[PDB]
RNA sequence: CUAAGAAAUUCACGGCGGGCUUGAUGUCCGCGUCUACCUGAUUCACUGCCGUAUAGGCAG
């Protein structure tokens, strides 16, 4: 919704047990809503004190590993679980299945404000780093890189370069920093285009079928495979309203009594994993919140991509 | 009236990482940054029926017929190499601040009263005893569990990491420090002071804990076993699956946390077990029995409700237990 | 203010019995690899002498 004055590269963050249950219909990498909420929590905890704004996150996923196993004779997968403590009567409690995964990500935070000129870039980058070093990203702790060969320092780069050549070189070197990874972007326009193509293929087709078709492996007879432009994962695109907006005190057992509570339900959209060299500017990968509370549509997305 | 909060939650303070397992030789523990990792392998086991019979399978003909069918299983096994006798277990520990602050809570008066209760506790005696017991659980190799059982000598090295380097280093003999007695030692008091300062701070204090256990040359080590539900599939599965992060056997983070939480020696039952993990309703998974039952007035919920609502302050040991539960975390609150 | 907040999978195990893989076989005709270059830039920081000297000078 806004152009950042600088990009804050949080370095390789080792996330221990992230919520691999991204949505009621998808598993694997955590939802972009988790990353946007983590960035908003960074702004709420240290961004205000630095007189800056932290909006926009770039997700690169240098390494992924989910605690999953494949049972013998089945082609699907199951989630490895944890042994919860026993009940008060000494019996095993009912198992609630949750997926927990290991990440290694580096985040590009969009920074705009007066604290960029008020404070040195290295100082605010550092203070954001040790602020994030005691937080959670997707339900998992953050490993702070102690006593390895060398830690990766935080680096903030102002987008207003002295020249176009200097800006282009800075963008390419920042891309070289987060090279063993794949940027995560959203493909709502591609999903709608494929849905229109599917509707011309056969009518009364919903966007759920278009989203399923763009992710499944399709086999066509002469036996070939329908190729995909990219990786094309299905991701939760936000939340849609399910109930009228209640007052902060109406809902029993709320998180607090100062915030209105509205029941919602997941919105499923299209996403893409792509190498960071295939983006014009690294600020095009930033994920933003788009609430629009009048009609629900509590959405997160990455605009200005193409 | 100070009604208790409908939604109550506490963040997990004192959270460790996965205990990476690696192997090497004793008297080379200093140059152990390049020690090769312990790998989880596969092997086949053929056993025989040895469980109790249900008075109908005790016929000799049926027993012999069932023995004549071979019992084959595939298990995950982790071993030290045939030229290495020392198992090195390394993990990272973050001691988070804001220890008494709830993560989610409804009632604002309950917020003020609970924060007042924690303030009274911290300016009365603080985390002196709790961090002492946590530093003891760090100093002895309780997080090795079955790896600590038959080791010739165990040494635990704990380093404080401030920016990127060792601000302060510790070295302990884990077998000398008991698993049930919490004495006082100068280095242990320094570690307890650091942990208490981390708990009372606003940021976090980072510790790496490296334990060397002289298991034996080529012996069998015990990483954490993974919980996988069979879910009634027709194919036979592997009976034992071990945990590994990147081709390297590891121990689960919650397993290490349960090892660190074993500080509760104030439960109403006798301390024949010794310390137990700090949990609501005092549950012990190995003993199958939950001490601190709610029929007695020593469970966490009733103690907290009497302490914060009716201002019935419990004993100092029960206050330590309640604050240790606050360190542990959990999702609380009635409907 | 992160489908937020919380969690011990674990004890025990004999996989082995035995075995002939052998029979036969044409790889093969033909072929233009050329042209043109500064290794050397202070590239030998070397040998001896006065002085206890590693402190510091001197000789061709």
């Amino acid at each position: 919704v806004t152009d950042p004055e600088a990009l804050l590269l949080l370095p390789r963050l080792s996330i221990q047990n992230a919520n691999a249950i991204s949505s009621p219909l998808t598993w694997g990498f955590p939802s972009p809503g988790a990353f946007t909420g983590f960035v908003h929590a960074l702004q709420r905890r240290v961004g205000i004190s630095l007189d800056i704004e932290l909006d926009g996150v770039g997700i690169v996923c240098h390494r992924f590993e989910a605690q999953i196993s494949q049972p013998a004779g089945k082609r699907t997968k199951v989630f490895n679980l944890t042994r919860n403590p026993l009940n008060r009567d000494g019996s095993t409690a009912a198992i609630v299945e949750e997926g927990r995964a290991h990440l290694e990500v580096s985040l590009l935070l969009g920074v705009h404000g007066d604290g960029l000129d008020d404070h040195p870039a290295q100082e605010i980058a550092r203070q954001v780093q040790e602020q994030a070093g005691a937080m959670r990203l997707a339900g998992g702790s953050i490993l702070p890189w102690c006593n390895e060969r060398f830690p990766a320092p935080n680096a903030e780069l102002l987008m207003l370069g002295g020249s176009d050549e200097q800006r282009r070189k800075n963008q390419r070197r920042l891309t070289r920093r987060l090279l063993p990874g794949f940027a995560l972007v959203s493909r709502e326009a591609l999903l709608q285009q494929h849905l229109e193509t599917l509707r011309t293929t056969l009518p009364e087709a919903t966007t759920l079928d278009a989203l399923l078709d763009l992710c499944r492996i399709n086999f066509e007879p002469p036996w070939q495979v329908r190729d995909k432009p990219g990786w094309l994962v299905p991701i939760p695109a936000g939340y849609n309203a399910l109930s009228p907006l209640y007052l902060p005190g109406e809902v029993r057992n709320a998180r607090d009594r100062e915030t209105p509570l509205r029941f919602v339900e997941n919105l499923f959209g299209l996403g893409e994993w792509l190498s960071p060299h295939r983006v014009a500017a690294l600020s095009d990968l930033l994920w933003y919140h788009h609430a629009e509370p009048d009609k629900g549509l509590y959405r997160w997305s990455t605009p200005r991509f193409v | 009236i100070l009604s208790t909060a409908s939604v109550l939650a506490f963040e997990r303070k004192l959270d460790p990482s996965d205990a990476l397992m690696s192997a090497g030789a004793w008297a080379q523990r200093d140059a152990s940054q390049e020690w090769p990792a312990v790998t989880v392998r596969e092997k086949s086991v053929r056993g025989t029926i040895s469980n109790r019979l249900k008075t109908k399978d005790r016929d000799p003909a049926k027993l012999d017929a069932s023995i004549q069918s071979p019992n084959l299983q595939t298990v995950d096994v982790a071993n030290l190499p045939s030229d290495a006798d020392t198992l090195k277990v390394r993990f990272t520990l973050r001691v988070l601040g804001g220890a008494g602050t709830p993560s989610a809570c409804n009632d604002a008066a309950y917020r003020d009263k609970l924060l007042q209760t924690v303030a009274t506790y911290v300016n009365d005696q603080g985390f002196a005893e709790l961090a002492r017991r946590y530093a003891h659980n760090l100093a002895n190799a309780r997080f090795l569990w079955r790896n600590r059982v038959g080791a010739e000598a165990v040494e635990v090295r704990i380093n404080h990491i401030r920016q990127g380097e060792v601000a302060r280093a510790w070295r302990f003999d884990a077998l000398a420090i008991g698993l049930r007695d919490f004495k006082a030692d100068a280095e242990l008091d320094a570690l307890a002071e650091l942990i208490a300062s981390g708990l009372s701070g606003s940021g976090h204090v980072l510790l790496e804990v490296v334990a060397f256990a002289r298991i034996g040359d080529g012996q069998e080590v015990f990483p954490s076993q993974e919980l996988i539900l069979d879910k009634g599939d027709k194919k036979g599965q592997k009976s034992k699956t071990l945990y590994s992060v990147r081709d390297a056997a590891a121990i689960h983070s919650q397993k290490i946390g349960n090892a660190l939480r074993t500080i509760d020696t104030w439960y109403p039952d006798e301390d024949g077990l010794g310390p137990i993990a700090v949990e609501p309703y005092g549950s012990v998974t190995s003993q199958g029995k939950a001490y601190r039952q709610p029929k007695q007035k020593l469970d966490f919920y009733t103690l907290l409700d009497n302490w914060v609502l009716r201002d019935e302050a419990p004993a100092v040991e029960q206050q330590h237990y309640v604050i240790a539960n606050l360190i542990r975390g959990g999702v609380f609150g009635e409907a």
